[PDB]
């Protein structure tokens, strides 16, 4: 889909989704969209990851417009099918926010799957 | 076609022999060869208006029996000589009575729960234990606990049984010497 | 060859549905006068 | 401003006051708000016109944030009307059910 | 035991007696039984007094 | 009444059954197996240690099991009374994959490969002492093979003569699959993918009378999946995606030749129909390759997500009729699905069967049968009654 | 057994008879129409004029009332009583109130057949004493508030026990309480006997027919895992499918074409019980509709069937009355239509049973085998039989045009079946 | 405005142990993780959900 920006080629995408499985056994993610959103306007997000495989991609397209006013990092990742097993669930997940930690065991990892994001932003 | 009754007899045993109705009555009374004789009835229609379509398939009623196969082991159950157990080559243990034949009834294989609480082995296509060597009674303590010991053919555990319930046991005795149980015995 | 033949024919063997407990539940909602022939295609899309 | 908002709060959106003192103390809070008089929540009966409120209010989000975020859109009715397709059938399959033992 | 029959005098109550103790007043004609009572004695007879209402 | 487009109440009234009776069906029913238990085939002689590798004979009745109790143990199996053949105990050497190979030549060799954690293979010659060989040099990739544990054997063709050999095939470190002579044990070629490699299997393809052609099937973690034509030189043909899964951990083909169902005979070589992609979250993409060879981003003709923990043995019945989903990680975590309906056997395993911690699983080539190896160290062996 | 109990058996027996006022208010204020505060304060021939009435109305929307006029609904009936008269009295009105029932069984949405079946509710108090065949004969209507009212005044049969929850209830019986109520087998059994004298005096509509083959397939499928379950309930809908397959309705018959499709995908029928189901479906196929249905059922149920012989030529009576009922144009604009059916082991037996039973018709069984596209034991069997008929007769242009597109198409295969039997040398010289 | 950001951090805080007991009670298969102080966490096994 022309209108997902950043979208991750292979390496990033299979690290992001690797922090992903490692968050979702550490249950520090909110898998879904709207449960990204209210991580978004709790302020309690490190980077969002949507998937640019949703049929109306709008109902994705409004996070970044309030990921762009808390400067929270956010990607696109090619496929919702693979973010939803991922994220370890039987469903398809559209969009997934880690949630933020200071004693967190994969700290490190959160952090250097996060640089990685805002170099291209 | 109104209904089947399947494996009514044995076809080993010559398959069902004779099979008559009461006349005016729904009962119908089948005998086989494998020595045994039983009687179904038919109840009455369960639709209020239609009936003659409508056909309750027939049931099983009151029926007599004995051992298909001739009887491999003997013992007494009591000391009044009232009834006697008998197991046979078609692996069941019967209760003959030696006063009144309606009183002669099959001890039942039916297991119990296992103790601890673990599931049971077995195949889930329920058959009869293998055919009876020996047996030994001893109704000192009986209806308090398991009363008979039996031993069947070519395996290494004994079970028991309780002649006041007419049933198995909780308890089948290993040999620990991984040996076929040859003999049994119990004491007074 | 017969062994090849019996392979080839359990290799022509097509995916099909099968008929689960709720694959007919909610065809009650519009058996509402339509037509029988309407109904007859409205099973045979479950079927394929 | 309606369409960056979750399907939560799109469920609850009427109901704040109930909503805020059902919070500041620790009680149950409503589960109908604004969406109450919509036309499926009124075929709904029971608990489930709470369950299909949440649906209700799931695709509403879905179609809301479409029509707002959307560049090509048609003005036609179709994503609306496909999640009202969804919503339907699935307020059918729990009116279908029943508490009662047959 | 064998039941001493009586009826009331319009038709419409049946009182039964077993021997052994069972005395049954009942509306024979609809399904509505009035009175069951086991009388562990041996019951001998029983009669209505001027009604189903009353019986001795 | 009556003495005596009524074809139908005719053929009610006579008939009594009304399935297809025996072997007028000669391809399996689905949503209901029919499976009896034998006895369990290493009852005779106990394994020490969680039964790791599985496999049978290509012609003979014979299991193969191994551990990482060091031993390996060959049984003559039957219904009743699995005996021990003969035991074999490599010291300091923990087995992980085992394999009968059988060349197509003169189909007379009966190699068992074995293989560990080490930087070496063994190689017993079947003589019914015991002479054994040791593979221990890659000819110059020793950076790029630290380990000879995850091994395939498979069939090879010189394609300037007709002249057949067993290839090993050994996954190493980087993206790298390391090809080798199973005679000579001659590095012959090497095919890297680009990723973590964490599975390949191995398809034919016939070609003429007496040609057919390697292919090399390898997964990333990832999902990308290459496939090389090895008959050549290691060269990739065909580089897909498969849609959906992100931990891969298990692909299998099956429905032809593969390396459990292997061809005797050089002309009844097959083309694999199907191909299994077994995931970490227990997801099974299912790929139908009668017509997925050409999409180049193929959809799966089902993903089965019936178990829900990682794929770590997913096998395919000689004939291609059922695929046997597996996992190590929580108990009797073990399903037989039915393709090409791709539906799961709801009457089997039930809730009673003593299937264990399933780190094992092996297909019978001829007598449809499973053997199922378990961390408690028992092969538990199921006769399916279809065959 | 108890005295109560042999007490509620001469209740049950005697459950209509007014013995005194209260049992005679609490039995006449079940009405249809009415609340029970008017409807006890009634009479006979209050109800009993409307009621004329209303089947003059219901005789004019459809005339097959004024029988009833004569005798259900005369003026002898106000004083004809019903349990005052013996058995054979009360059978000749019982069939006189089923006649009635399943006439009007279709025409329950307009008031005047509630105005009407109002007086037998209330004269001949059929909602206890002939209540099988009311609620039979309603039951297509479970949503509506006159099943409803049915419900609330009936007393409940034991076969139709699902619904006693709802009797007096405000909320209709739901789908999935139809489904329970269809999945006996003597319900199944009462269903098709009921539906046997339907078809017979000929008031099969179309409402009822897709209930009736809704609730047949949702019990086909609720039955689906269990296959003594499936083989209890095959001769009673395949009997049902007989019976409907065997009158003139096309809309009854293409139910039963439902019926038979969803059975033959349930679980696999033997080969010959398919074969008879398809002579019983073409041997009284009459209509359009039935006919795309028809062919549509055939191919199903030819594809459902496996094992050693589910290719053969199909016989010659049975390929001669399929050629009486779809000639080639027919089979061939079918095969051309997009959506694509799935008619492959079918389409494979009726061009081996043109070739062995026309040996004419060659030219468009290649112009068909060009259409759709077979598997490899199809065309084997096929060339295989084009080989077996090149031997029997001498060998002309359509064989060769045939054996020309076996050649363009997969040439390795008849190179198979020729070495499997005979040779590549010798066929091109004989022909 | 410190002291609205003292009391922001501190119910921070205690709503992410909440939540953390709250997460802790569902269901799944978890063990006990003790680090070298004894601050603990709960590791939950690589099951997806059903």
């Amino acid at each position: 889909n022309p209108k997902a920006f950043p979208l991750a080629d292979a390496a990033l995408t299979q690290q992001i989704l690797d922090v992903v499985q490692q968050a979702a056994n550490l249950r520090q993610l909110k898998k879904g969209a709207n449960e990204a959103t209210k991580t978004l306007n709790r302020g309690i997000s490190e980077f969002i990851i949507m998937a640019a495989d949703c049929e109306p991609i709008e109902i994705l397209l409004h996070l970044p417009l309030l990921c762009e006013d808390k400067n929270v990092p956010y990607v696109f990742v090619p496929s919702r099918v693979a973010l939803g097993r991922a994220c370890g669930v039987s469903r398809p997940v559209i969009a997934a926010s880690i949630t933020t930690n200071d004693a967190s065991a994969i700290k490190t990892q959160i952090y250097a799957v996060k640089d990685k994001i805002e170099t291209l932003l | 076609r109104i209904h089947v009754l399947k494996n009514i007899h044995r076809e080993s045993y010559g398959g069902v022999t004779q099979a008559t109705f009461l006349n005016g009555q729904p009962i119908i009374v089948t005998s086989g060869g494998d020595n045994s004789l039983k009687e179904y009835v038919f109840d009455p229609s369960l639709s209020q208006g239609s009936g003659d379509v409508v056909v309750q398939p027939p049931r099983y009623l009151r029926s007599r029996g004995g051992h298909s196969q001739p009887p491999s082991y003997i013992a007494f159950a009591d000391s009044q000589s009232h009834f006697m157990l008998s197991a046979s080559k078609d692996r069941s243990l019967w209760s003959f009575s030696l006063r009144k034949d309606a009183q002669s009834q099959e001890m039942s294989q039916r297991l119990h729960k296992k103790q601890d609480g673990g599931r049971v082995g077995g195949s889930t296509i329920k058959s009869k234990f293998p055919e009876i060597v020996a047996l030994a009674i001893e109704n000192a303590r009986i209806g308090e606990w398991e009363n008979i010991i039996t031993a069947h053919k070519d395996e290494k555990f004994a079970r028991t049984w309780d002649m006041r319930n007419k049933r198995v046991g909780r308890w089948t005795f290993d040999t620990t010497d991984d040996g076929f149980v040859k003999s049994v015995a119990m004491s007074q | 060859d017969e062994e090849d033949i019996a392979l080839e024919f359990i290799n022509g063997e097509k995916k099909d549905k099968l008929v689960n407990m709720n694959s007919f539940t909610s065809m009650f909602d519009n058996i509402q006068n339509v037509q029988m022939d309407t109904f007859f295609d409205r099973v045979m899309k479950v079927l394929t | 401003s309606l369409a960056k908002s979750p399907a939560s709060t799109i469920q609850i959106l009427g109901a704040e006051k109930a909503l805020f003192r059902a919070l500041k103390t620790k009680h149950d809070t409503p589960k109908y708000g604004l969406l109450y008089h919509a036309s499926l929540v009124g075929q709904a009966t029971g608990k489930n016109k709470g369950k299909i409120a949440r649906v209700l209010a799931a695709k509403a989000a879905v179609s809301l944030r479409y029509d707002a975020l959307a560049e090509d859109r048609d003005d036609s009715g179709d994503i609306g009307l496909e999640s009202r397709a969804k919503v339907e059938n699935r307020l059918s399959q729990l009116e279908g059910r029943d508490l009662r033992t047959t | 035991g064998p039941y001493h029959i009586k009826y009331a005098k319009n038709g419409t109550h049946l009182l039964i007696t077993g021997r052994k103790g069972h005395v049954a007043s009942m509306d024979w004609r609809k399904g509505q039984l009035r009175a069951e009572l086991f009388l562990n004695e041996t019951c001998h007879s029983a009669t209505y007094l001027q009604n189903e209402q009353y019986f001795a | 009444d009556e003495s005596d487009i009524n074809a139908l109440t005719k053929i009610l009234s006579t008939t009594y059954n009304y399935k297809d009776t025996l072997s007028n069906s000669k391809l399996l029913p689905p949503k209901k197996l029919d499976i009896v238990r034998l006895k369990d085939a290493n009852a005779s002689h106990p394994s020490h240690s969680a039964i790791q590798s599985l496999s049978f004979h290509p012609s003979k009745p014979l299991l193969l099991t191994g551990g990482y109790d060091k031993t390996l143990r060959i049984y003559h199996i039957d219904g009743k009374t699995n005996h021990l053949v003969t035991s074999l105990h490599l010291v300091g050497s923990p087995i992980q994959t085992c394999t009968f190979y059988t060349s197509l030549s003169n189909q007379n060799q009966q190699n068992i490969f074995t293989a560990g954690r080490r930087r070496y293979m063994h190689s017993w010659d079947l003589s019914l002492t015991a002479k054994i060989e040791k593979f221990s040099r890659l000819y110059g990739h020793e950076s790029t093979q630290r380990s000879f544990e995850n091994f395939k054997v498979a069939h090879l063709q010189n394609s300037q003569t007709n002249s057949v050999h067993g290839i090993v095939l050994l996954q190493g470190n980087n993206g790298w699959i390391n090809i080798l002579h199973s005679t000579s044990g001659l590095w012959l070629m090497g095919c890297k993918i680009e990723g973590v490699i964490t599975d390949f299997c191995i398809d034919y393809q016939p070609i003429s009378r007496g040609k057919f052609r390697t292919i090399l099937i390898a997964v990333n973690a990832y999902g990308e999946v290459w496939e090389f034509d090895l008959n050549k030189n290691g060269h990739v043909i065909r580089r897909w995606k498969d849609q959906g899964g992100v931990g891969i951990t298990k692909i299998q083909v099956g429905g032809g030749t593969t390396t459990t169902c292997p061809a005797l005979q050089i002309s009844k070589i097959k083309q694999n129909r199907w191909l299994a992609v077994g995931s970490e979250s227990g997801f099974v993409n299912l790929y139908d390759r009668n017509n997925a060879m050409t999409s180049s981003t193929p959809t799966p003709v089902a993903a089965l997500d019936q178990l829900t923990t990682t794929i770590s043995n997913l096998q395919f019945s000689p004939d291609g009729q059922i695929l046997c989903m597996a996992s190590r990680a929580v108990k009797d975590a073990l399903r037989l699905v039915h393709l090409p309906s791709c539906s799961v056997f709801s009457n089997w395993p039930t809730s009673g069967t003593p299937l264990g911690k399933v780190t094992s699983v092996a297909f019978s080539p001829s007598g449809g049968l499973l053997a199922v190896g378990n961390e408690q160290g028992k092969v538990r062996l199921w006769k399916l009654n279809h065959y | 057994s108890s005295l109560s109990d042999q007490l509620a058996q001469v209740a049950s027996n005697n459950a209509t008879v007014a013995l005194d006022r209260k049992r005679r208010q609490k039995l006449h204020s079940a009405s249809l129409i009415y609340n029970s505060k008017t409807a006890a304060t009634q009479d006979y021939d209050f109800i009993f004029e409307n009621a004329s009435k209303a089947l003059e109305e219901l005789s004019q929307i459809e005339p097959k009332f004024a029988i009833f006029s004569r005798t259900l609904f005369s003026e002898s009936s106000i004083s004809l009583d019903r349990n005052v008269q013996t058995k054979e009295e009360i059978k000749d009105l019982d069939n006189a109130i089923n006649a009635y029932l399943l006439l009007a069984s279709s025409k329950w949405y307009l008031a005047p057949t509630l105005h009407a079946t109002e007086w037998l509710v209330r004269r001949f108090q059929i909602h206890v004493k002939n209540t099988e065949m009311l609620l039979l004969s309603t039951l297509n209507y479970y949503q509506t508030p006159v099943f409803k009212r049915i419900l609330s005044i009936i007393k409940l049969p034991p076969l139709f026990n699902c619904l006693s929850n709802f009797v007096r209830s405000e909320k209709p019986p739901t789908a999935l309480t139809m489904i329970k109520l269809f999945n006996d087998m003597d319900f199944l059994k009462l269903y098709t006997s009921y539906l046997d004298q339907c078809i017979k005096h000929n008031a099969t509509y179309t409402n009822q027919l897709l209930f009736t083959t809704c609730c047949f397939i949702n019990v086909v499928a609720f039955n689906s895992n269990n296959d003594e379950k499936l083989n209890q309930l095959v001769p009673i809908l395949l009997e049902i499918s007989a019976k409907l397959l065997a009158s003139k309705s096309k809309d009854c018959q293409i139910a039963a074409h439902t019926i038979l499709v969803v059975f033959a995908t349930a679980l696999p029928l033997k080969k010959t019980i398919i074969l008879a189901a398809m002579e019983t479906i073409l041997s009284n196929l009459d209509a359009k509709e039935a006919k795309h249905s028809a062919l549509l059922t055939i191919c199903k149920l030819f594809q459902t069937l496996k094992g050693q012989g589910n290719v053969d030529q199909l016989p010659s009576k049975i390929f001669k009355l399929f050629d009486s009922k779809f000639d080639t144009v027919s089979i061939l604009t079918f095969l051309d239509k997009e959506d694509k059916p799935v008619c492959d082991k079918f389409i494979t037996s009726y061009t081996r049973s043109i070739a062995r039973y026309d040996r004419s018709k060659l030219n468009i069984i290649l112009s068909l085998l060009k259409k759709i596209r077979l598997e490899r034991y199809e065309v084997r069997l096929i060339i295989t039989d084009l080989i077996y008929l090149s031997e029997i007769l001498e060998d002309k242009s359509q064989l060769v045009e045939l054996f020309e597109y076996f050649i363009s198409i997969n040439e390795d295969l008849v190179l198979k079946c020729l070495k499997s039997l005979g040779l590549t040398g010798e066929l091109f010289e004989i022909r | 405005v410190k002291q609205h950001l003292q009391r922001e951090t501190q119910l921070k805080q205690v709503q992410q142990r909440m939540d953390a007991q709250r997460e802790l009670l569902k269901k799944g298969s978890k063990k006990k993780i003790v680090d070298s102080s004894g601050k603990i966490s709960f590791k939950w096994k690589k099951q997806r959900k059903r």
